[PDB]
DNA sequence: GGTTGGTGTGGTGG
DNA sequence: TCCGTGGTAGGGCAGGTTGGGGTGA
């Protein structure tokens, strides 16, 4: 549970993937 | 998945596969939550109406692959379980209530840029992001079109839809333990899960500190990707108690 | 090479 | 207020790895 959730090749090197907004800007 | 495109690499290294060692076939997905525990649909190893009913000893799990065929050399990794958990109440004839299982692995598997754990939802998180509209993600290697498979890891953004809705969708009857997503067909836009996808993970990224969290897992649909139908996921944080109890329990 | 090596076209594609 | 007593299915009326609580219908 400690290091979950955190992608080595994107949030661990703050890069976001090409589509994960499209998930964020659906949230209202 | 249906309308997807394939997938970024490390993008979801939480993805497994499971494959069946005899005749080697490709069976579902599955996701990493620890380095022993692999969750996965129920059905995809228990199915009484084909007569499924996979031991142990039957199956591997791929972890941290692309290629859907190919060797990943030192990137997968093939673990050997060591023990199959499903649910009490997984109901295989009505409508694949509780349509969840667990694996725990014979040895724990190293994480890496392409193998690393996806987050179980708390409460808040559930709260917070199971609501109708906002779109989660889900990943497989199932089929392209429902009657071919994809190269690589396919992914599709899909929004979670009203209950009603999902209730109308389908003549069988739904269980608070399962959610429906997919897009509608006013809405323009296209995706779903297919076959093979069974047991990939529906997730969600938290805007309150960006870890991806579990919402769903691929249970079951009719067609693929067919107007006025939606894929249906089980419920995980509905079920999240029996899979703590049953870690703490056997880890 | 690649998401990864090299008595390098297979062991797993090209 | 209902959401166990068989059901997916044993033995038993409580709980287990399971009858909790959730956009709950
Ligand atoms: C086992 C999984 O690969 C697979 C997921 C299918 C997802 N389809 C879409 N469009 N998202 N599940 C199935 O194939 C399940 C298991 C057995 C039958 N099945 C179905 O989806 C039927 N078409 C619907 C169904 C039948 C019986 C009980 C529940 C649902
Ligand atoms: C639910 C179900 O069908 N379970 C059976 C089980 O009784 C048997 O021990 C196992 C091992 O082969 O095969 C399966
Ligand atoms: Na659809
Ligand atoms: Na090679
Ligand atoms: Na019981």
């Amino acid at each position: 549970e400690a290091d979950c959730g955190l992608r080595p090749l994107f949030e661990k090197k703050s890069l976001e993937d090409k589509t994960e907004r499209e998930l964020l800007e659906s949230y209202i | 998945i249906v309308e997807g495109s394939d997938a970024e690499i490390g993008m979801s290294p939480w993805q497994v596969m499971l494959f069946r060692k005899s005749p080697q076939e490709l069976l579902c997905g599955a996701s990493l939550i620890s380095d022993r525990w692999v969750l996965t649909a129920a059905h995809c190893l228990l199915y009484p109406p084909w007569d499924k009913n996979f031991t142990e000893n039957d199956l591997l799990v791929r972890i941290g692959k692309h290629s859907r065929t190919r060797y990943e050399r030192n990137i997968e990794k093939i673990s050997m379980l060591e023990k199959i958990y499903i649910h009490p109440r997984y109901n295989w004839r009505e409508n694949l209530d509780r349509d969840i299982a667990l694996m725990k692995l014979k040895k724990p598997v190293a994480f890496s840029d392409y193998i690393h754990p996806v987050c179980l939802p708390d409460r808040e998180t559930a709260a917070s992001l199971l609501q109708a509209g906002y779109k989660g993600r889900v990943t497989g290697w199932g089929n392209l079109k429902e009657t071919g498979q994809p190269s690589v890891l396919q992914v599709v953004n899909l929004p979670i839809v009203e209950r009603p809705v999902c209730k109308d969708s389908t003549r069988i009857r739904i269980t608070d333990n399962m959610f429906c997503a997919g897009y509608k067909p006013d809405e323009g836009k296209r995706g779903d899960a297919c076959e093979g996808d069974s047991g990939g993970p529906f997730v969600m990224k938290s805007p309150f500190n960006n870890r991806w969290y579990q919402m769903g897992i691929v249970s079951w649909g009719e067609g693929c990707d067919r107007d006025g139908k939606y894929g249906f996921y089980t419920h995980v944080f509905r079920l999240k108690k029996w899979i703590q109890k049953v870690i703490d329990q056997f880890g």
